[PDB]
DNA sequence: ATCACAATCCCGGTGCCGAGGCCGCTCAATTGGTCGTAGACAGCTCTAGCACCGCTTAAACGCACGTACGGATTCCGTACGTGCGTTTAAGCGGTGCTAGAGCTGTCTACGACCAATTGAGCGGCCTCGGCACCGGGATTGTGAT
DNA sequence: ATCACAATCCCGGTGCCGAGGCCGCTCAATTGGTCGTAGACAGCTCTAGCACCGCTTAAACGCACGTACGGAATCCGTACGTGCGTTTAAGCGGTGCTAGAGCTGTCTACGACCAATTGAGCGGCCTCGGCACCGGGATTGTGAT
């Protein structure tokens, strides 16, 4: 046998390909599961992840932080105009709101 | 057996919740109606929640439970509360 | 000496979208839960995160709701939100009404 | 023995923030984010195998999923990072 | 040879209302209504057998999907057919 | 061998047990199918069929009509609570819409 | 002779709350789409029926929506539609605004 | 090449659909608004069902890729409009 | 423009508890080989989509005209917001008790699989019955008289 | 209040094409036997949910007071709706051409499955450092002047 290499290293990735590909097995989502798939899937999820933390991380130092908190996800995604379209419909858990008082409410 | 615990969110809360809501004046006929339309969609999310809770034979409702049935109703949460 | 009628709901509103925490004390909230669940079935017990994670998704939907109410109110020129603002949005937004 | 994603979500945080941690309750919130994320694709995917009387869920399916359900530049992106991420596998 | 309800809709309209004849764009509306609420039910049962690590869909799933999908007097009188079936088929 | 019998006519029912276990069976839905559970989906959907259809007979024999046409379907279902709940979603091809007039608009 | 301004309009009302027909005309409807379809693929074809669809969600969105815009304009106390109505509604419904 | 095909949509057409939704004045700004808001309904609904059209191989738009199309968007569609 | 002062931002100076690292091991991912079938591909037929044209007539368009409606203005009455002293009950931390959630082991009934039988459903053909249309008449509904 | 007359409901009378009935066949549903395991049930542990209670002190409440806002009434001016003559282009039917949809047959590469191997990740413990908060001080935002 050769040593062992994870799909995710041959692929460059973080997320791990074997692990999507026993969760597409498991979902009851079709009879056979194509070897790209997995690999494709890793790809995506970590993109997006990768799109959001940085987005995150920008909220968290502008605010002079360290820590990722839920408030710069929530601020992070609201902010940003195609993950305000994805994820529309969420509720983030302690995310607050974006800070915005309508122009007519404001004195004189 | 519990009653009348509509009464306990208080005009104060419905205030704060609105705050954050940019609201800047409030009639005063509006707690009632918010009372209402709180108790409606509790109503929806807990009778959900219950029949998840029912179909696994449980007698506790988990928060897994709670997440599901908001996913019913279009209400997806990420993460979790206390 | 006294702010004038306005000023302190501005700094209200710009103190409580700076917030994240939640507005709903929280044994009255789990009394109000445990009272409209007993209607569906006896004697439930709830984990403490089932309640939480109620209360959050309560919330949310109360501040968008507002939110929707304040824009209806100044369609209609006006700055005081009614319920005929909150009939209308939860119209619009297809809710049971 | 409940699995998640917080290693990986780690790992792809200090490869974008060095120096940037995250609380638990922020990656919560990123595992459901991923979790919603694969459900999402993997429920098209398996439509659009089903439309087409196909048994398998190939690239091609998950591509398709993927510009259905990702708006404009997010899509073009994660498109061309699969694409990317398939060649170097086949290649390996 | 294409898969259509439309025999069995006539034989439903043929009970309920024996005089009445419907057109071949209705008997189409009623085909993909029957349709839909079968993807909705099959679903959602599909789902709650996931959630509790189940790999059969039984009558039980059945009745708490139509429990999670039918409003009202619609559910209880669904649950009663479904049972009164069932036992009817149980007895055979 | 005894001579064949039917599911449906064995659980008293119009709609074919057969076609439905069939369908649940190639759907993706579960590994596995119970015996009772294509008879009760089937006894639903009768159900259901047979609910909407009385419906749009009453509205077509109320329009002196011996024939359900797409309008039928789209009245009955828009005057029923229940049944608008349900399809609340959901556009009829051919429907129309339910007469309405606000009453600021009516005259004098 | 002729009738006030809004007599017309009412009768119009009944008649197109009545019937079940396609209001827009198909001919330009179907440039109208095809035009559009040509930005995502050159040298596509349609089935007849496809169009037809199109057209038949098309007109039953657009009905929806001006069904909400007047109950804002009502809500504002006018009985025109403007605009802002159209605005107000499709951002209550969560649309692309 | 088909160019500004939009003015199709008359001024009469989307009064039509007005009277339709119970409106009874209409404002002179309001047939270009619609001509926008149906544009943009549109480009969704093409651009999700060509996307089905382009997974199939196919190179004519079927009208079960427009009721997918629907399906996705949220606009589920009964029968078909022929 | 001035002035008072409450609210707000700024700069350290700690505590504390949770983010993040370390380690043993077990269980899931990986490797290699065998086999069957899913689907890629070619080739063929024949449907249905597109182009185009000439006529007819319903729909669209442009314009005149008047009035109904939108928007601005004013006025007023009270329902709201703000402040403060008093009462309430939420939150916290501790304790005790037990329901039931989560797990493990046994075994058996149920559902998959397969081969043979067979009858229900579907496609094509055919013929009348429901329903839209037309014309002549009565009903009713609107705006000036 | 009345009337002309325009919109609308009644009452039949031929057409006409789609609904619905009928028949042969094929392919999906049914039946009977075998067997592997999913799950039903029992029994056990020990986690975490519930009840109760006493203190602290922040929040809620009730009331006084005044003014900002909602609602009503008035007025005006112009942008709407309505009517009519002219133009436009949709709709229809027919003809012709060909792209490509749908199907069938062949074959082979890919994915399932299984047994052995091993290293990745997970739970548990441990420890420092990020941040929350507090207090002292400077700035500024708000209201009366």
């Amino acid at each position: 046998r050769a040593k062992a290499k994870t799909r995710s290293s041959r692929a460059g990735l973080q997320f791990p390909v074997g692990r999507v590909h026993r969760l597409l097995r498991k979902g009851n989502y079709s009879e056979r599961v194509g070897a790209g798939a997995p690999v494709y899937l890793a790809a995506v999820l970590e993109y997006l992840t990768a799109e959001i933390l940085e987005l995150a991380g920008n909220a968290a130092r502008d605010n002079k932080k360290t820590r990722i908190i839920p408030r710069h996800l929530q601020l992070a995604i609201r902010n940003d105009e195609e993950l305000n379209k994805l994820l529309g419909r969420v509720t983030i858990a302690q995310g607050g709101v974006l800070p915005n008082i309508q122009a007519v409410l404001l004195p004189k | 057996v519990l009653r009348d615990n509509i009464q306990g969110i208080t005009k104060p809360a419905i205030r704060r919740l609105a705050r954050r809501g940019g609201v800047k004046r409030i009639s005063g006929l509006i707690y009632e109606e918010t009372r209402g339309v709180l108790k409606v969609f509790l109503e929806n999310v807990i009778r959900d929640a219950v029949t998840y809770t029912e179909h696994a034979k449980r007698k506790t409702v988990t928060a897994m439970d709670v997440v599901y049935a908001l996913k019913r109703q279009g209400r997806t949460l990420y993460g979790f509360g206390g | 000496h006294r702010y004038r009628p306005g000023t302190v709901a501005l700094r209200e509103i710009r103190h409580y979208q700076k917030s994240t925490e939640l507005l709903i004390r929280k044994l009255p909230f789990q009394r109000l839960v445990r009272e409209i669940a007993q209607d569906f079935k006896t004697d439930l017990r709830f984990q403490r995160a089932a309640i939480g994670t109620l209360q959050e998704a309560s919330e949310a939907y109360l501040v968008g709701l507002f939110e929707d109410t304040n824009l209806c109110a100044i369609h209609a020129t006006r700055v005081t939100i009614m319920p005929k603002d909150i009939q209308l949005a939860r119209h619009i937004r297809g809710e049971r009404v | 023995r409940k699995e998640s994603y917080s290693i990986y979500v780690y790992k792809v945080l200090k490869q974008v923030h060095p120096d940037t941690g995250i609380s638990s309750k922020a990656m919560g919130i990123m595992n459901s984010f991923v979790n919603d994320i694969f459900e999402r694709i993997a429920g098209e995917a398996s439509r659009l195998a089903h439309y087409n009387k196909r048994s398998t869920i190939t690239s091609r399916e998950i591509q398709t999923a993927v510009r259905l359900l990702l708006p404009g530049e997010l899509a073009k992106h994660a498109v061309s990072e699969g694409t990317k991420a398939v060649t170097k596998y086949t290649s390996a």
